[PDB]
């Protein structure tokens, strides 16, 4: 709107001009048949009335050049003058422009020809404004539909009777006054009054006579005091009654159609009527009948929350409705605590409202449930039942609670017959959609499984690694543990953190041990090991091979991650450590053993033969590594299964340059 | 079982019966024959309107109108012999019969003699046979030429452009008239059946309308008598009935008692058909029904004044324009709906710049799960700072991505025209929506869910890597706001780094179908990343199979030394197991293991006769030794 | 028992079963028709119904990732796809198209499991017929489904 | 929540408001107010 001289079509000063030209068009299209039929040129009394009246429709033509319109393909208001001008010139300009010509002055100043007087019949392109008024009135819900559907059909049966009366008098004027007796009004005599020399009768007697004929003909009464005697009036009343027959059939059809399409009050009324007839036929009680009528009245007054009215509104609008209505009732639920917002936004879409009276039954004892219910209001109770009709009020399910979640995740039948004690506001959620979004969002299904176990401390069904909802979660957690271990193997620290911050666990293992700390320590990525340790990991986790991340760190060879794992509880815990130290003396890789007893296992362990690793070190000559193996080890007096201290074993090696080491622990006794 | 349903199936058999023989029999859809059908329809309309006017208003036609009804009979004598050369589009066996002995028959036992008697000259026969009155009643055989008009209203009732309840109304309005034309002609004929001296005891001889007396009524002009009789018959049919013209005789009283009894039933049938048309509601009241069903639930839930104007805007958008008929489409099954979607959406999805040359099956999996959605101008679809739940493709319209700095500075980032997508750089990523996608002009977005474009993105990993390459081969998103995320999710290894892990987890859990769906699409490796494992190192042995078919597939390399020195025979024999170590040895498994003598001495020392007999039974030589070169007998003789 | 019983009697799944089991089966069937070419099951899905062919020539094909397919069998009349996906609680491995004007009879999985858990001798006969006709390459155990438990 | 459910509810509490005081007010579904509602109906 950068023009400031283009009127908006929803202005409040232009909407007072639309209802002004509507009144001028209701007048000037009801006087136009009366100007054609009952005159042969207007008198001088009506000259000023005809001059202004073609001016209020002459400034409306100018004003339609300055009104913006809504586009049909882009739905934007088009404030451009060169667009609204070419829209007006090709749609409604010509029939409105030559309609407001002074046709009476053109008639009187052309020798009074009758064929230039038929040109004022294009002033009935002003009931276009009444058509637009009724089109605007049908697209407005503030106004009733019994006030609009046949009120526009009790308007064509005003227009087509006034116009038919005017044409029926005009056909009487088309015969000369010498032939007055062969006309419908010239041959008319009602009572003791004779309608002879009828063009000097005043205008309202002629108009009321013609309109009396037209309305009595239109209603198909047809007294026959006024009829057609000519051969042009016969043709006109044939055309007219063959038009008003289908017009009256259309009126009867529209009234019958809006009567057989009753409101919901009448449908509920006949439903309650034959339900009351069934209840009185079956001789029902007093509170039972009131329970039935209350339930069907609750269903009728509360079925308006059905979402099948909304299944053409797009998503991210239906989702905004479900997050405006249901989200504060799902956020305060003890089941969904700790769940991410994506899972709650997936929960709230598939919820259906339900209402129950104080005394109905929702779930029963022997049945496996198919809906997870959330209590909004009400004070529902949980009744376990026995074989001999006993009842035990176990739980009192008030607001902000759920039931049936245990009977879906564990796939068990329901433990409690749930009867309701107040007027409740339950929220249904089917088990299929719930299970589907549980194995879609498994990181929130794990938190749901951790919430269902605690409240009941797993009264039972605790492994509950039985229903798929509890399996599919295990399978997806396993394959995501595989994925996060692959991210931790090579350098994908940002990808590792994005996996962890998406709800992962850096303690779930692979198919054979292999925590992310294991791979991050064997590859020596020190920042990844810092993230795993400060995230919180069991640093002493074992494998299917009996391996710790400290062991893979000292087997790989990165002293940085070796020193970084030992500042926490590194703690080797390696079984068969004695034969492992003896076989690493056997391979004789001295730097691997430097990595081994740097901060680690005790070198006084034994293999299948009861012998220390320094015994097998001092058996071939390994002084460069026997020095390393004696650096922290003690108790050099230890015999074999054969009964041999390593000094006498180092004797017969044939090399004496490592017997220099044997005088070391001779002072510790 | 196609003999049971010859209508639902075998509809248009066309081939083997068009030009069998005889080369003359016209198919009843020829453009030169349907230009004759309208000609004979116009001749039938004239010859059925003129026939009661020839009966009632004349006693023998004059010397004029002689060539007119001569050529009127000639133009139907042509159509008599022309229907021996027109085919037989059939009722039960749906094929146009071309056999010209089933064309001569089915016609001679049908409308032939009623259509051949009606072409005899019945006003030359009348004037030749002494001018007898009962030979002129055979003109009424020519009202059997209204078959050509009632066949026209049967070829129009099965035309889907016009409603059938409107063609029934037009048929009743062509039955209402021509029963007032025929009744006018019979009402004048019943006045001519009295002698001219008893003409004062007729409806027209005793008539005086205005100052004109209808005396000696056989000498008035024909178009005054016809207009008088038709005016009576039409004001009688409309039940107005002024009584200026009424029945006077008993033969006219009887005819009026028949005629108004026919018109009462006909007018009640017309009112019933018009009401049955109107109860099948229009567009405006079907809009207003759910509009008043949706104003309530918006008044009692207390929704805001802007969300209400969005809901009313979308309801007024699904009506009054843009008739989205998916609610009618839901009866169609998933295969034919997928074919409809591949017809309608593949011209739009294939031109999206996100999908620069993916596989056709991947784009098929995209267009299977699409939904059409329309939004008014001013709507916000995905706002900045929220999670993206849907992926949108702009089919047509105009959108606007914006972003704010601190103080609501809504500057135009881009303008998403047709063949554009938004919400794509956050389903690939795991970040918030970075732009407030606002609507400028009336759009036609195609919506794909987030979970569908994760399932079909992880299944089609080559096309997923192609999509990530389409995202990075750009200005690295500096055309929008230069929000660079690493290099997206970078090449994340789904060739070997996760797919070997995926097929290995499929082997570990024991899923044979997932295993063969992975390996029959290629990509069967012999190594896992992060270890030295294999899909033989897992399944086969440790798992011990789950599924017996895990060893026969593809013959993978046995005796692969892993990162911890375990051949799959050793993994199969450690967990004991007795099928894979019975089965692997004929496939050429071996017990290669470093320091195997030391391992055998440790299994002597722990004490496990089952473990050691499974070691020796699956192939092991107990002369291999340890660092002190001690055989397992040297330690099995120790303790 | 006069419309559907000659179809359900000559089914190789229900061979050796008691007549009362077949009389309980035939009540809950739903007559269905399909023209030659639509799709009623897909590649990965635990199937929702057990079907019986009466007159038709449906095909069961497995699709791959790169658009290809190959038909593992040709399900003619008196055949019953479904069941192995139901009573073993596995996904139906074949996309079952149709090649003729078929004449199927539906039977939902919950009612099938109810009749199987009530009449368990005929359930054992059905388990035996599936173990020999499919040859039971594995899952002779098949305790994954609660029907067998 | 239950105040929305006014006429669709318990609805039988006339018993306490019957004859509090004022000693003259006739109940609508009386019997002597059904020999008046037909007498002055035909009047
Ligand atoms: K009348």
């Amino acid at each position: 709107n950068d023009y400031k001289y283009i009127i908006h079509p929803k202005n409040r000063w232009y909407k007072a001009w639309e209802m002004f030209i509507l009144v001028w068009a209701i007048y000037s299209s009801l006087f136009t048949p009366m100007e054609f039929g009952f005159f042969r040129g207007l008198p001088e009394r009506l000259f000023v009335l005809d001059i202004v009246g073609q001016i209020a429709f002459l400034v409306d033509i100018v004003l339609q050049f300055f009104v913006a319109y809504r586009d049909t393909q882009t739905y934007r208001t088009v404030y451009k003058p060169t667009r609204i001008a070419f829209r007006y010139l090709k749609s409604h300009f010509l029939m409105d422009f030559i309609g407001c010509f002074p046709w009476d002055l053109i008639y009187k100043a052309s020798g009074k020809h009758e064929l230039v007087r038929y040109l004022l019949w294009i002033r009935l392109f002003r009931v276009r404004k009444v058509v637009e008024f009724f089109q605007r009135l049908e697209k407005d819900t503030r106004i009733n539909y019994l006030f609009t559907r046949i009120l526009k059909l009790l308007f064509v049966e005003v227009y087509c009777t006034h116009t038919a009366a005017c044409i029926f008098y005009y056909l009487a004027t088309t015969l000369p006054p010498e032939n007055e007796g062969y006309t419908w009004i010239g041959s008319l005599k009602l009572g003791d009054y004779s309608y002879e020399n009828f063009r000097e009768i005043d205008l309202w007697k002629r108009y009321t006579t013609a309109l009396y004929f037209a309305i009595v003909t239109m209603a198909t009464v047809g007294y026959g005091d006024i009829h057609a005697v000519n051969l042009r009036e016969m043709i006109f009343v044939m055309i007219y009654v063959s038009f008003d027959m289908v017009l009256g059939a259309y009126l009867i059809g529209n009234i019958t159609a809006l009567i057989v399409k009753g409101s919901n009050t009448e449908r509920f009324r006949d439903k309650m009527n034959d339900l009351i007839s069934f209840m009185n036929r079956k001789k029902l009680g007093r509170d039972l009948r009131s329970q039935i009528t209350g339930h069907v009245r609750l269903q009728y007054d509360s079925h308006y929350t059905d979402t099948v009215m909304l299944q053409d509104i797009p998503a991210s609008i239906r989702a905004k409705i479900a997050q405006l209505l249901y989200l504060p009732y799902i956020k305060k639920v003890p089941l969904f605590k700790g769940c991410s917002t994506e899972f709650i936004n997936q929960i709230v879409i598939r919820l259906h409202e339900e209402y129950f009276l104080p005394g109905e039954v929702i779930t029963e004892q022997g049945n496996v449930v198919d809906h997870l219910y959330f209590v909004c209001e009400g004070l529902l109770e949980a009744l376990v039942t026995k074989t001999d009709g006993s009842e035990e009020s176990v739980t009192l399910l008030g607001p902000h609670t759920s039931f049936g979640d245990i009977s879906i995740i564990c796939n068990i039948s329901q433990p409690f017959t749930v009867r309701v004690c107040e007027l409740c506001h339950l929220l249904r959620l089917d088990k299929q959609s719930f299970s589907n979004i549980l194995e879609i969002y498994f990181h929130d299904g794990r938190t749901i499984l951790n919430n269902i176990m605690e409240e009941k401390e797993s009264n039972d069904r605790i492994k509950k690694l039985e229903s798929d909802i509890v399996i599919h979660i295990g399978k997806q957690e396993a394959e995501l543990a595989l994925k996060v271990n692959s991210a931790a193997f090579q350098g994908d620290f940002y990808q590792l953190k994005s996996l962890i911050r998406s709800g992962a666990d850096p303690n779930k293992t692979d198919y054979d041990g292999r925590s992310p700390l294991h791979l991050a320590a064997c590859r020596g990525y020190e920042d990844i090991t810092l993230f795993l340790i400060q995230e919180g990991v069991d640093v002493n986790l074992k494998d299917k091979f009996g391996h710790t991340p400290l062991f893979e760190a000292v087997k790989a060879g990165q002293e940085g991650v070796i020193g970084l794992l030992v500042k926490e509880g590194a703690s080797f815990n390696l079984e068969d450590s004695g034969n492992f130290l003896c076989t690493t003396v056997a391979k004789g890789d001295s730097d691997f053993l430097k990595r081994l007893l740097s901060s680690g296992m005790n070198p006084n362990s034994e293999d299948y033969d009861h012998r220390t690793p320094l015994h097998v070190a001092a058996s071939e000559g390994l002084f460069l590594m026997a020095k390393m193996l004696v650096e922290a080890g003690a108790s050099v007096i230890s015999k074999d299964r054969w009964g041999n201290s390593p000094l006498d074993e180092a004797r017969l090696c044939g090399n004496k340059k490592l017997i220099k080491l044997l005088e070391d622990v001779k002072n510790a006794q | 079982e196609t003999f049971r349903w010859l209508d639902s199936s075998e509809h248009r058999r066309i081939e083997t019966d068009g030009h069998n023989d005889y080369k003359y029999i016209i198919h009843p859809k020829n453009r030169w024959y349907k230009a004759w059908e309208m000609f004979i329809l116009v001749w039938a309309i004239y010859s059925s309107l003129f026939t009661p006017m020839e009966f009632g208003f004349f006693r023998g036609l004059p010397e004029r109108l002689f060539v007119l009804d001569i050529v009127g009979q000639i133009a139907f004598l042509v159509d008599i012999v022309l229907q021996f050369f027109v085919a037989y589009r059939d009722t039960q066996t749906y094929r146009t019969v071309y056999k010209p002995t089933r064309i001569a028959f089915r016609y001679l036992k049908s409308h032939f003699l009623m259509d051949f008697i009606g072409c005899f000259p019945w006003d030359l026969i009348y004037k030749a046979s002494g001018k007898h009155e009962l030979v002129r009643y055979l003109l009424w055989i020519r009202l059997f030429r209204v078959r050509k008009v009632v066949e026209f209203f049967q070829r129009l009732e099965k035309d889907t452009r016009i409603n059938y309840l409107f063609t029934r109304i037009l048929k009743l309005l062509f039955v209402e008239v021509y029963c007032t034309h025929t009744a006018a002609c019979i009402f004048y004929y019943l006045a001519t059946t009295l002698p001219p001296e008893n003409e004062g005891y007729t409806w027209i001889g005793s008539l005086k309308l205005g100052d004109y007396s209808y005396e000696n009524f056989r000498e008035i002009d024909l178009w005054k008598r016809y207009t008088t009789a038709l005016y009576f018959a039409i004001v009688t049919m409309a039940t107005v009935g002024y009584g200026d013209i009424h029945a006077v005789n008993l033969r006219e009283m009887i005819f009026v008692m028949i005629y108004v009894s026919f018109d009462m039933v006909l007018g009640a049938y017309l009112i019933g058909n018009i009401t049955a048309l109107i109860v099948k509601g229009s567009n405006t009241e079907r809009f207003r029904d759910k509009m008043n069903d949706l104003i309530s639930f918006m008044n009692r839930k207390k929704l805001g004044r802007d969300l209400r104007s969005q809901i009313t805007g979308h309801v007024r958008l699904q009506y009054d324009s843009h008739y989205t008929d998916t609610v009618m489409l839901q009866d169609i099954p998933a295969s034919i709906r997928a074919k409809i979607a591949q017809l309608l959406y593949l011209p739009y999805i294939k031109k999206v710049p996100l999908f620069k040359g993916c596989s056709t099956e991947f784009i098929n999996q995209i267009v299977i799960r699409l939904h059409e959605e329309y939004f008014l101008p001013g709507e916000v679809i995905t706002e900045q700072g929220n999670v993206v739940d849907h992926l949108y493709f702009v089919c047509e319209g105009l959108l606007e991505a914006l972003v704010t700095k601190t103080d609501g500075s809504e500057e135009s980032v881009t303008l998403l025209g047709p063949h554009t997508s938004f919400g794509d750089i956050s389903i690939i990523c795991n970040i918030s929506q970075p732009f407030t996608v606002r609507v400028c002009e009336l759009c036609h977005l195609l919506r794909l869910d987030k979970q569908s474009f994760s399932n079909i993105l992880e299944i089609y990993f080559h096309d997923g890597r192609t999509i990530l390459n389409n995202i990075m081969e750009e200005k690295e998103s500096n055309d929008r706001i230069k929000k660079l995320e690493s290099d997206i999710v970078i090449h994340i290894g789904k060739q070997e780094a996760e797919l070997a892990l995926k097929v290995n987890s499929a082997a570990f859990q024991g899923d044979f179908y997932q295993l063969k769906s992975l390996i029959r699409s290629g990509a069967d490796p012999n190594k896992t990343d992060y270890d030295g494992r294999s899909p033989l190192h897992l399944a086969a042995c440790r798992g011990y199979e789950d599924i017996t078919l895990f060893l026969i597939q593809e013959g993978v390399d046995v005796n692969l030394k892993d990162k911890f020195g375990h051949t799959p025979l050793f993994e199969a024999v450690k967990a004991g197991q007795e099928g894979v170590i019975g089965l692997l040895v004929k496939e050429g498994a071996s017990f290669n293991l470093e320091d195997s003598g030391n391992f055998l001495c440790t299994t002597v020392a722990k004490g496990d006769s089952d473990f050691l007999k499974r070691l020796l039974s699956s192939g092991m030589n107990p002369n291999s030794e340890d660092y002190d070169h001690r055989t397992p007998l040297h330690v099995a003789a120790s303790e």
